[PDB]
């Protein structure tokens, strides 16, 4: 759900999506998300094993 | 490069004032 089940109604989001709302809630645009989207898989894998 | 785009159509606020 991302942050909305602590602030109401829980609402289903896909995590990509989600992401993209975190990066463009600091500054940083959606579109370097949407491209390099397994860059960010690898490393997020990477940085939790 | 996008995952999971679909084909559509988007709206020019130009051309149709223009044409
Ligand atoms: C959604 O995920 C499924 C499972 O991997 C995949 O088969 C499908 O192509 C994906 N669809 C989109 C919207 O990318
Ligand atoms: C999107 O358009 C391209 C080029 O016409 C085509 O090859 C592709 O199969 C289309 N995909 C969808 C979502 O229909």
């Amino acid at each position: 759900s991302g942050w909305t089940f602590g602030a109401g109604p829980a609402l289903q989001i896909p995590f990509p999506m989600q992401m993209a709302y975190r990066f463009n809630g600091i500054g940083v645009t959606q579109n370097v998300l949407y491209e390099n989207q397994k860059l960010i898989a690898n490393q997020f894998n990477s940085a939790i094993g | 490069v996008v995952i999971g785009i679909v084909n559509n159509t988007v709206y020019d606020p130009l051309q149709p004032e223009l044409d």
